RNA sequence: AAGGUAAGUAU
């Protein structure tokens, strides 16, 4: 637990089934600068994922 | 700058004082020519029409109308007071001197609010009035 | 009477002592102000050459000249009050829900 | 030939429409919708939208006069432009007006909407912010 | 060519129908609102300062300020030259 | 050496109409009165030139009456319409101002043209873009010589040979020269070391900065 | 400001005097319009307006599109450089921008 | 996408969740913004009807409305921010995601 | 053995319409990368620009 | 506080109804920032 | 050295 890239964590969580179509994620998080005015201090990585 | 009405006696001064019963009397002292009170002076006529209805502007120049230099300490190149039903209503902006705003502001809206407070304050019934805004410092970072 | 004196006495003397570099110092900067002045003129010598070319205006013209209004409708200018609102409770619901995880 | 028609659009739109529509008995037989598009085209947009390129825009669309609004008027004025000629087009397959003063008066309401359009927005006058106020207010219950 | 009026039973000219039932069904509600424009907009008082008031003011401006205007430059606040 | 190739070759000559003008707050009466005085009269300087100094009209400040901003254009003789003794050009120097007309007396054999496209304003050095529509093979002047002038001068045609072309900002400026070969009429555009074959109708479409022109 | 009250003092020197009581506030009005337009990239043409007072006009849009160009270039080279700014001049410049 | 896309509805819900995630953690909500997150609760309650909107939106849509830009002021260099309309931004999320 | 690493200068400023969309009839269907490129040909607004 | 959130407020009133979570920070820390050895200087006792 | 004045009404 807590340990691991992806964390092991995500394999329990309830959205897996769902997020495993969520191909090129990456990218948009850190293409979410030209949407949202705010500044994402964690544009290189997803809580989620 | 040169929009704004102007009050060219002290007696003139006095009773632009006394005749607004329900609006506040917004008094720069200065001189037209000073770019601080330029400054101050383009804040006002930005805002003159806005708050018309519970405020009137008038510029008063302090060398052809040296009468209230003494009373008032007007020492400084710009100068803005409150006045309310021939009451000068004190603000705490939070720069140690609560009579006057001695320097030129750069926000319509920033003047906007104070002259709001300052309404507010004085139709309760009070002399003093706290600025919404603090100018111990100018948040320069 | 003798105030005066005394102050007229004593702004002399000031003056006067003044008078050690005064006249240098003030050609200087006549001499100076028209060496910035040629780089950077006045504005209104600028504007010279058009405001001559105002006199031709003839007072007809003068009194035709149109007022601005403005081109923003009543919506632009005088929006209707933007009321804020409490976000939906299902994010709360779903923030709550996102903490919830698979026994296996 | 259309004499009336001549005047709105000039000769050479009108000698376009004419020859597109198959004849000045078959314009006037025609709505002024069907008038609009005449000589238009099915551009393709190559990675485009479809306003970049011009659709439903035909002859009159690029005649002299729509052409000389701005382009956010252009659409209007090919409408009206349009009406008017069809207006002109139905005088004219009658040999009526031969002088043109139906031209005429169709192109004098067509200039003075256009100069409607292009007239300058009046004096709006500025809205005060309202006074403060602490006085009661009773507002209403209910559904 | 009378046509008998549907908001009141009378008869006018067909010169005038149109008319006729654009102000026959005027409310009310716009001459109270046009009373009350009018009361508003020649009650309220002037905020900025008449032309010849703003000329002077200029004039007094340009005296005053001699490093835009005139033709010698004295100091910022003085009006000698 | 008063006459050398130089001189010969490019040296021309103009007659340069001073008129001082008084201050703008003085009255027209007084205006008058001083305008006996010769400080503001008609002062009469010939001057020869190494070359003729053309200034474009400011370029235009917003956009066309169509919402789509349109590349200034203005005829060669419009720009040309200094040299004469219609059009009067005022001089806004710092301190005052003055009526400098010019007129033409002596055309060289050979003519340069420097458009004055760099301008400095109050704060920093601005280009004008205005395009010069200009005719490469058949100028005349004559209209411009005086009547005096016109009779020595039986010559007043000028053909274009060269015209040098800057393109860009002027901190990042780029020059280039659409050069004649003489006995051909191509036209060769020389960019550094490149020779491109340009057809004559494109140069005028470019951004002139000096222009040489041959009598014949 | 300098400009602005240069640019009106000049005007409304040579405008007829029985005229000056009704129409000073128009030609500042014309002025803050022909700024606004050039700030909005948008054309400009009174059709009323003479000649004359438009090219003052003219000069005046551009001598402060100038200045305005210059001093969003000077403050944005200041707030790169670290320069200890406010919030206000920050809006403004990153609206000039 | 076919219109039997097995699917579809997986990429709706992502391309959904992904627009909502700028108000996760907001406590006031603007009018525009109120009425992008309720088109997004109706996209959501009615997904055929959602996916029959996109794909008209990608078959036939070739004229959109204008979008706002601002810039977000990193004091190093401007970062353009683009404002797409809630409708076309629903057809775009989810063709990002297919 | 030697390190280079730079930018695509101007990138997307420089993409071409019409050969962005012809290089998507590639790879997508002609009416989706239609949708596409159309997208990117829209008017640009901010306040009264 | 909460109720005020949803009400129409110009923006000084806003300005002055974003200083309670301030007030109750600077009163629940109150007997550490009040203090002669954080604040060197003269006392003025609170009337009443 | 300041950015640390409660605004008062009475005597």
């Amino acid at each position: 637990w807590d340990r691991g890239i992806p964390r092991i964590n995500t394999l329990f969580q309830k959205d897996r089934h769902t997020l495993a179509y969520d191909k090129g994620w990456r990218v948009r998080t850190d293409f979410k600068q030209y949407q949202v005015l705010k500044q994402n201090p964690f544009w290189w990585t997803h809580q989620r994922h | 700058s040169y929009m704004l009405p102007h009050l060219h006696n002290g007696w003139q001064v006095d009773q632009a004082i006394l005749s607004e019963e329900d609006r506040v009397v917004v008094i720069r002292f200065g001189h037209d020519w000073d770019p601080t009170c330029m400054k101050m002076d383009e804040v006002l006529y930005s805002i003159a029409e806005k708050v018309k209805n519970f405020a009137v502007i008038y510029l008063v120049d302090i060398t052809e109308v040296p009468d209230f230099n003494k009373m008032y300490e007007l020492y400084d190149p710009c100068t803005v007071m409150f006045f309310f039903r021939n009451k000068h209503i004190m603000i705490d902006l939070g720069t140690g001197n609560n009579n006057k705003i001695n320097w030129a502001m750069e926000d319509k809206q920033e003047m906007v609010d104070i002259i709001e407070t300052v309404y507010r304050g004085a139709r309760k019934g009070r002399g003093l009035v706290v600025s919404p805004k603090d100018y111990s410092t100018k948040y320069r970072y | 009477k003798d105030d005066e004196e005394a102050d007229a006495i004593y702004a002399a003397l000031d003056k006067r002592m003044d008078e050690r570099r005064k006249e240098r110092r003030e050609q200087r900067e006549k001499e100076e102000i028209e060496k910035y002045r040629m780089e950077r003129p006045k504005i209104q010598q600028q504007f010279s050459d058009l405001k001559r070319k105002l006199a031709e205006v003839t007072e007809e013209e003068w009194l035709s000249i149109p007022e601005v209004g403005d081109a923003r409708n009543k919506r632009q200018r005088n929006p209707r009050y933007e009321k804020l609102t409490p976000v939906p409770d299902s994010f709360f619901a779903k923030h709550l829900q996102t903490g919830e995880n698979h026994t296996s | 030939i259309a004499p009336n028609l001549s005047i709105i659009i000039g000769a050479s739109t009108a000698a376009k429409i004419m020859g597109v529509a198959g004849g000045l008995t078959n314009l006037s037989k025609m709505p002024a919708c069907n008038i609009m598009l005449l000589g238009a085209q099915r551009k393709t947009l190559s990675g485009f939208s479809s306003t970049s390129v011009l659709p439903h825009t035909g002859y009159i669309y690029h005649s002299d006069i729509v052409q000389s609004l701005p382009p956010d008027l252009r659409r209007k004025a090919a409408r009206l432009v349009a009406a008017k000629c069809t207006l002109a087009a139905r005088v004219d397959s009658f040999h009526e007006s031969t002088e043109g003063k139906v031209g005429y008066e169709l192109k004098d309401e067509i200039e003075r909407k256009f100069d409607k359009w292009q007239e300058p927005p009046p004096v709006k006058q500025v809205k005060p912010l309202p006074a403060p106020l602490d006085g009661q207010r009773k507002k209403r219950g209910g559904r | 060519e009378y046509l008998v009026s549907p908001i009141t039973g009378e008869k006018i000219p067909a010169s005038k129908m149109q008319e006729h039932m654009r102000i026959g069904l005027l409310d009310p509600r716009w001459l109270e609102q046009r009373d009350r424009s009018i009361r508003e907009k020649q009650s309220d008082d002037e905020v900025y300062a008449p032309g010849l008031d703003i000329e002077s003011s200029l004039k007094q401006l340009a005296e005053r300020r001699t490093d835009i205007f005139g033709v010698e430059e004295t100091a910022i606040g003085k009006k000698i030259g | 050496k008063k006459k050398t190739i130089v001189t010969d070759v490019f040296q021309g000559s103009m007659r340069i109409f001073t008129k001082k003008l008084p201050h703008p707050d003085l009255p027209a009466e007084e205006k008058e009165q001083l305008l006996h005085n010769d400080e503001y009269q008609e002062t009469m300087v010939e001057s020869t030139f190494m070359y003729l100094t053309l200034d474009l009209p400011t370029a235009p400040l917003y956009k066309d009456e169509k919402e789509q901003l349109i590349i200034p254009q203005v005829p060669l003789f419009n720009i040309l319409a200094k040299f004469n003794g219609i059009t009067e050009k005022e001089y806004k120097t710092y301190k005052e101002n003055f009526l400098k007309r010019f007129q033409l007396t002596k055309l060289p054999p050979y003519l340069i043209f420097c458009i004055k496209r760099f301008t400095k304003n109050n704060f920093f050095v601005e280009k004008n873009p205005t395009i010069v529509n200009f005719p490469i093979t058949n100028v005349d002047l004559r209209e411009y010589l005086s009547e005096e002038v016109q009779a020595v001068h039986k010559n007043t045609t000028y053909d274009l040979i060269a015209n040098i072309v800057h393109d860009g900002k002027p901190s990042e400026g780029s020059y280039r020269i659409h050069v004649l070969h003489h006995g051909t009429g191509k036209w060769y555009e020389l960019q550094d070391l490149q020779v491109t074959d340009i057809l004559p109708q494109m140069i005028t479409l470019s951004e002139a900065y000096i222009q040489i022109w041959k009598r014949r | 400001l300098e400009l602005r009250a240069a640019v009106m003092h000049d005007i409304l020197d040579m405008m007829p005097e029985g005229i000056k009581q009704n129409k000073a506030r128009t030609i500042l009005q014309h002025l803050s319009e022909a700024w606004r337009c050039w700030k909005a990239n948008i054309p400009w043409k009174v059709p009323g307006l003479p000649t004359p007072i438009e090219n003052m006009i003219l000069r005046y849009v551009k001598a402060k599109a100038d200045w305005w160009t210059n001093t969003a270039h000077y403050n944005r080279e200041r707030i790169r450089r670290g320069a200890t700014v406010d919030k206000t001049v920050c809006k403004k410049n990153l609206g000039r921008l | 996408p076919p219109l039997s896309y097995k699917h579809d509805t997986k990429l709706l819900i992502l391309a959904l969740e992904r627009l909502k995630e700028a108000y996760s953690v907001k406590s006031r909500l603007n009018q525009s913004q109120r009425e992008e997150l309720g088109l997004i609760e109706q996209a959501y309650d009615n997904p055929h009807e959602a996916l029959s909107r996109i794909k008209r939106h990608l078959l036939t849509q070739r004229a959109f409305k204008e979008v706002g830009i601002e810039f977000m002021d990193l004091y190093s260099h401007l970062v353009p921010v683009y404002d797409v309309e809630p409708l076309e931004k629903i057809t775009d999320a989810y063709l990002d995601q297919y | 053995n030697v390190m280079l690493e730079s930018r695509f200068e101007k990138m997307y400023e420089k993409i071409d319409l019409t050969l962005l969309n012809r290089l998507l009839r590639l790879i997508v269907d002609h009416n989706i990368a239609d949708y596409m490129t159309a997208k990117n040909n829209v008017v640009i607004n901010y306040k009264d620009m | 506080e909460e109720s005020m959130k949803w009400k129409k407020l110009t923006n000084a009133q806003r300005s002055g109804l974003n200083q309670i979570p301030n007030r109750r920070f600077t009163l629940w820390w109150s007997p550490t920032i009040n203090r002669a050895n954080v604040y060197v200087g003269f006392q003025v006792q609170l009337d009443l």
